[PDB]
């Protein structure tokens, strides 16, 4: 409903559903008429810009982005809350000189600026200042206003696996792209968050990513794959490290299990080569179980498994 | 011969092998599951049931009588055919939107007719195989059990390598073992698929690879076989036409293609090389007979059949590895490219072109080859009326070729290359063709100085093996695996019988004919490339060369009690023959079975079993670490362990 | 309008809604699976993507302007337009086999050309509907969620009882609360089937018992429609025949029918009936306006929204139930047999004439009912040549029939009727037809002796509203539930758009142009049943009047 088209037909009482933009809604917007609609924040700077004049109103900002943004900052941090910053306030000033640093023991590893229409970013991006233009040309966006910093404990992975649930249920189910494109993408995240990908899902994943990017009808479907592409671009590694191994942060990895799946194991050997714990000891022939009470979670079995089944 | 069928008159035909055949000549269709190929035989479907002094009987296995009363639709003829064909759908893999025979599907479009809708029976279990090691893909689930590719591989390839196995329930027609295709005698000549009526055997599609190559920054280069421009046509529904090549050029580049280029120029080279070959060989008096190499189907069954043979076959690879090894290395060079900035495509009408450009002697010149009918599907995408695309020439300077050339899409087309190239550079007294048989032909070849020969044109495999066995009156043999050459070819349009082989065959003629250079010397291009390019005879042979290996099958296939997938082990291996079994074989395979279940945590022993090893009357043999015991005992084999 | 497509010269038509239609028009056609029926619209499939000034966009929603370039084929959209047939049939319900679109779907087309030998994508597994409470069958499974169903239900027919539900992955087009559409308003009209592009919305198949019918030892008596005949023809992609219920006479005999009538006699009978009840009612003015009662789907749609025009609607029965109870209530005594012993069987073009025969008003008269897909497929099930057939008249006493008996096939077949029958026994001065709109043809009748009265042809489920609340002069409606009349029924072949329905109705002008008996009165075995077995007015009331009583949730 955050859509023009699907918010008037919201408030027309009908599914928001949106529509295609060649009748506009600012030439025929509910029921037809022309329809004129803004944030509420632009509604409230609107009095704000009157009640001062246009260059005391540009006095603060920048040229291309005068005035100034309310920021929402979420995440372990020392303060967070409501901020307002003038455009052009860099990233790291608003995480260590307005929000206080982290509390002790986390640090930044990424920071969500748009939510899943926005776009991750990294230290590189963290000293940078904050600008439609800018970040349109940096390949970000300044983002509705929400912010979210993301420390060193936690999952990418997991990350555009969180966005793409919240997408595959969000979505309005009109177009093929939208509708079944992001619950396939967020199959392909499950997989990869579940030690079941490969090299294939992740081709899979990039290419389905553009395809929904380019032929979603409106821009909940447009930006749905924007986590996985950020994340991916930024990432790699850690989209590696789950593909051949297990969570570099252990998020995934945190508060799992594995289970040696009787189902397709016929009790070869191996398994116990790599385990320093020695928590198989199965019965030859047979379908071996892994100890969980001595497991370190270190995610070797999976590694070399002929028959896959570390679950 | 006038017979009653519904209480109507009607007069068949003066002599009929049966009823069936008889009312179909006439034109009164009895519905069938029977006739779906060439190779097709009848009494299996038991469809055609009709009625006939009160009792019903198939049709297909009745003689027709003069004053014969026949009533064809009875409601207890409607009751078994729905019936009949309701027991074939419960079990078959109902997904025809994934399967290769969509749209062109005989028992698909029973379904539709019969508006079955509803699976009164279950859709029961049963032990399908799924192989799909080869360009030539099997799946059991869609098998009707019509027999047609197990008869067309016998008694018209000549191989035998799939048959039925089992019975029951459980019928199924596989290879031996479930082998793999790939590791069969299968010379993937694609005629089982080609005749097929259904989506059990199909060809490996790779149009996935053809577009994220496409969409990458390389070069994608293609190059189209003569036979595939003979053929394509057939897929709209549209009749032949000339210029077919330079509208499908046309495409191509519309859908991103670099430079297209014309495989009857890689056909003119190779007969050039080939000519000079086979007179060397003749004027040395060695290695004759000689065989031609264009067909990789016919050197796959060489390397299996043949290996005292392997000398005679041609060195020069075939026009499509010819070609595209010129193309990696010396267009590129040409272009101030590297090698891996270029994807080299393929368009074929053979299944066997798949195989050969994965071989091992041609690794990284063709990337990809996609069949005739992939290439179809890549039009009917695209949604454009390839009718009304404009033609243009194929690119510079391998799109030109000679009317030889443009001969090799069909039998005895090489042949026919090499023959003018030799009258061209030393003249042909007389060529006298003889017909031995309906798909061989010998020609009594006489030259200028006094030499004369005699080659055999072979189309067809399964022929060889009695020509090789009862000729040796030859110097030089083509062979083609498929029925009237590649216009047949197990890539090329479905349905791909014999008459839709012949105008193939008169389409490629037709093209052939507005071709104005007669011989390949006359292609200047051609004569440029070895001017500059392959001037000497070192480069010349390490691009237009190849060499052929002999096949033999590797197979262990022994017992497996507790494999190790991988790894360093032992692998002990305890004979299981009845010598062997008669005083303690198989007590110490119980012994070495507990002593690893006690002992033995890891891969480190793989209890095993073998046959007979050939050492019998020496007391139960184990193998360990592939060395002879004998006297095997639980203590022996451990301290051979030790 | 001079635009480039792959870099070459095209001609569009100056005024185009988008570049899809103008190329369509011109002749270039670009993938898609948005235009599927008449109820269709653009911008859900998202399959026609074109190249504009470098960014890719759908055609069906772009304004075509002077001199542009558009690259309709590209390497990114091959792959584009791929993934998303891909996204399609990983969800679609693979069964082409039992399924009716099998051979006439779009979306099978598109598998078989595009190449989809595999599905990279997994099935997801989704909580799909089945049902097959009534006529109509309903399998979400198979449904692609274009929504013409719903636009079809809603604006075309006016009922609207299936819509869009849920959202996302979870999208379905379904009844409320998924309750069983036999437990719906659904009047079974069969109008979102005659345009579902796939297999979701299909038609309750009969023919396995009509063939266990035919394969005991019941006298197995075969009844026609007079629209059948109409269309059965586009199934077998032959012209139309003259002479086609001839034919089908023929082959039904051939598979073992002991009897073939003409429902067109059953249309004579119930229009004579009709005339003079309602004859009646205009003498004495009560229940006005009179409503038609031979559309079952009108019927339940009264019977639903109108609880208070009940005991307007004509008590006469439809032709197929009043030739069915003729026939098991008088042939069958006259052949001296049980009437278990035969086993009625009615081909017919609609589908809520399936639920009429399954009635508890008629419950046992009308065994079963079978559409003209289903007779089709019996034909081609035969493999018998039908064009080569030679026809026979059909079975006496109850095979012939006036014009405007088979005139009921068509919209204001019943109307036209009922006034030849009072021309013929109460003359008419004059009938000024008029046509408000499309849909709705309002005539001035005056007979010879008494005053005029004002009578309205209203064929298509959806204008009655409209027209029964503005209207209030008119003494007779006439109401077909599908538009055209029983031509363009849920039960015929596929597809049937405006222009197959108006072929269908001059196919069944040209067979109507032929009968030699133009009135009912003419029609001698109508007035011999009349005069042998309907005499008493007792009688005529237990054969040939029915009842209705309201329905309410
Ligand atoms: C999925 C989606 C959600 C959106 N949500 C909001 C929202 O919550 N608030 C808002 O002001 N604009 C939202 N938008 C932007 C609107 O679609 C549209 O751009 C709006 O009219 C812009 O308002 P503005 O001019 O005041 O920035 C959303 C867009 C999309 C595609
Ligand atoms: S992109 Fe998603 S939210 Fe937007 S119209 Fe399509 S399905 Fe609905
Ligand atoms: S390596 Fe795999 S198959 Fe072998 S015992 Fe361990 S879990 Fe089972
Ligand atoms: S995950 Fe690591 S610690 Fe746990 S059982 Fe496997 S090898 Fe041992
Ligand atoms: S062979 Fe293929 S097309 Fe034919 S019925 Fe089976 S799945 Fe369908
Ligand atoms: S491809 Fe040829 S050799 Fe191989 S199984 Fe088929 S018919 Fe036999
Ligand atoms: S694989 Fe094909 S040709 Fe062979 S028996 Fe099965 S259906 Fe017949
Ligand atoms: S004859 Fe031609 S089509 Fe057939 S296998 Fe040989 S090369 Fe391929
Ligand atoms: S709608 Fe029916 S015919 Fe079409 S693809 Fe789906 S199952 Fe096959
Ligand atoms: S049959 Fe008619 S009323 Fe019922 S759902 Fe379909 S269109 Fe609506
Ligand atoms: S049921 Fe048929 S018409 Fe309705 S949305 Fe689904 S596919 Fe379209
Ligand atoms: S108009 Fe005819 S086909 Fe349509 S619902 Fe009424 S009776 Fe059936
Ligand atoms: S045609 Fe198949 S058994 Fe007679
Ligand atoms: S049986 Fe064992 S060596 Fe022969
Ligand atoms: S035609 Fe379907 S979205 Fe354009
Ligand atoms: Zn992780």
């Amino acid at each position: 409903c955050g859509e023009e088209t699907a918010l008037l037909a919201s408030i027309e009482g009908k599914r928001g559903m949106p529509r295609p933009k060649p009748p506009f809604p600012a030439q025929s917007g509910l029921w037809g008429k022309p329809t004129l609609i803004n944030n509420v924040e632009t509604y409230a700077n609107i009095p704000r810009i009157l009640r001062d004049g246009v260059e005391n109103y540009r006095k603060r900002g920048t040229e291309n982005s005068p005035g100034t943004k309310m920021f929402s900052v979420a995440g372990p941090l020392k303060a967070t809350g409501i901020i307002e910053v003038e455009f052009g306030t860099t990233l790291r000033d608003i995480i260590y000189n307005i929000c206080g640093g982290f509390v002790e023991g986390e640090e930044f590893k990424a920071v969500q600026i748009g939510g899943p229409s926005g776009a991750c970013l990294s230290e590189d991006f963290i000293d940078m200042p904050l600008d439609y233009d800018t970040l349109k040309k940096a390949d970000a966006m300044v983002g509705s206003g929400g912010i979210v910093v993301i420390t060193k404990k936690t999952c990418m992975v997991e990350v555009a696996r969180f966005f793409l649930d919240f997408t595959k249920r969000e979505s309005c189910g009109k177009c093929v792209p939208c509708r079944e494109g992001t619950m396939q993408a967020y199959n392909i995240l499950e997989k990869f968050t579940h030690g079941k990908a490969t090299y294939e899902d992740l081709k899979t994943l990039e290419h389905l990513s553009k395809t929904i990017k380019t032929a979603s009808l409106c821009g909940l479907g447009k930006t749905a794959p924007n986590p996985i592409l950020s994340t991916l671009k930024l990432f790699r590694e850690e989209y590696i490290a789950h593909i051949e191994g297990e969570c570099p942060s252990g998020m995934c990895t945190a508060f799992k299990k594995y289970v040696i799946n009787p189902d397709i194991c016929k009790g070869c050997g191996l398994c116990a080569r790599s385990c320093p714990q020695n928590a198989i000891t199965g019965e030859r022939g047979k379908p071996y179980t892994i100890d969980q009470e001595k497991c370190v979670k270190c995610g070797l079995c999976a590694s070399k498994c002929p028959f896959k089944a570390i679950e | 011969m006038k017979i009653y069928v519904d209480g109507r008159e009607v007069i068949i035909n003066d002599n009929e092998r049966n009823l069936l055949e008889a009312l179909k000549n006439v034109g009164i269709e009895i519905p069938n599951l029977c006739y779906l190929s060439e190779a097709s035989i009848y009494g299996a479907c038991r469809m055609c049931l009709v009625e006939i002094n009160g009792q019903i009987t198939t049709s297909c296995t009745l003689k027709p009588y003069e004053g014969m009363k026949v009533k064809t639709n009875t409601p207890e003829i409607y009751e078994m055919r729905r019936n009949i064909l309701e027991l074939i759908l419960a079990t078959h893999n109902r997904d025809c939107t994934t399967c290769d025979r969509n749209g062109s599907c005989k028992l698909q479009k029973y379904a539709e007719d019969f508006g079955i809708r509803k699976i009164r029976f279950e859709a029961l279990k049963k032990e399908h195989v799924r192989d799909e090691s080869a360009p030539v893909v099997r799946d059991t689930s869609k098998c009707i059990l019509c027999g047609d590719c197990v008869r067309v591989c016998e008694e018209i390839q000549g191989v035998g390598v799939i048959e039925f196995a089992k019975r029951g329930f459980e019928s199924v027609v596989t290879t031996a073992f479930d082998t793999p295709l790939i590791e069969t005698e299968c010379v993937l000549c694609g005629q089982c698929v080609a005749y097929c009526p259904t989506g059990a055997l199909s060809i490996r599609n790779d149009i996935d690879k053809l577009i994220e190559a496409l969409e990458s920054d390389k070069i994608v280069i293609g190059m189209i076989a003569p036979a595939v421009r003979a053929a394509i046509q057939e897929e709209f529904g549209i009749d032949e036409d000339v210029a077919m090549a330079e509208k499908l050029v046309s495409f191509l580049k519309t859908i991103g293609f670099d430079k297209v280029f014309d495989v009857s120029f890689g056909a003119d080279l190779v007969a050039y090389e080939e000519a000079h070959e086979f007179y060397e060989r003749l004027k040395k008096g060695e290695r004759l007979p000689q065989f031609t190499s264009c067909c990789p189907a016919w050197v796959k069954h060489a390397e299996h059949t043949y290996p005292q043979y392997l000398q005679n076959l041609s060195s020069v690879k075939s026009p499509q590895q010819a070609l595209g090894t010129v193309i990696k290395k010396i267009y590129a060079r040409k272009l101030g490219v590297p090698e891996e900035k270029i994807f080299l495509v393929s368009f074929m009408p053979c299944t066997a072109k798949k195989f050969e450009a994965e071989r091992e002697e041609h690794e990284g010149i063709v990337d990809i080859v996609l069949t005739t009918r992939e290439l179809a599907q890549l039009i009917k995408m695209s949604r454009i009326d390839i009718n009304r695309v404009e033609p243009q020439p194929f690119d510079r300077p391998y799109g030109v070729s000679s009317q030889a050339g443009l001969g090799f899409g069909k039998a005895g087309g090489v042949f026919s290359c090499v023959l003018s190239v030799l009258n061209e550079e030393i003249g042909i007294e007389k060529v006298d063709v003889k017909s031995p048989e309906d798909g061989i032909r010998v020609a009594e070849v006489t030259l200028k100085d006094g030499t004369s020969f005699k080659g055999a044109v072979i189309y067809g495999l399964g022929k060889v093996k009695k020509f090789l066995e009862e000729r040796k009156d030859v110097e030089i043999i083509e062979v083609m695996a498929c029925n009237y050459g590649c216009v047949g070819g197990g890539g090329q349009p479905y349905p791909n019988d014999s008459r839709i082989r012949e105008h193939r065959a008169k389409v490629l003629r037709d093209t052939m004919g507005i071709k104005s250079l007669l011989t390949p010397v006359e292609n200047l291009f051609l004569m440029k490339l070895y001017e500059e390019d392959l001037k000497d005879e070192h480069t010349r042979h390490e691009i237009l060369h190849t060499t052929y290996r002999p096949r033999r099958r590797y197979p262990e296939k022994d017992v497996e009690i507790l494999p190790v997938p991988n790894g360093e082990k032992r692998t002990v291996k305890v004979c299981l023959g009845t010598s062997c079994y008669t005083k303690g074989s198989y007590e110490i395979l119980k012994k070495l079975v507990d002593y690893v279940k006690e002992n033995d945590m890891e891969g480190k022993i793989e209890v095993l079993g073998t046959f007979c090893v050939e050492n019998c009357g020496a007391s139960p043999n184990v193998i360990v670490d592939d060395k002879i015991i004998g006297g095997a005992t639980f203590e022996k084999v451990l301290e051979e362990l030790s």
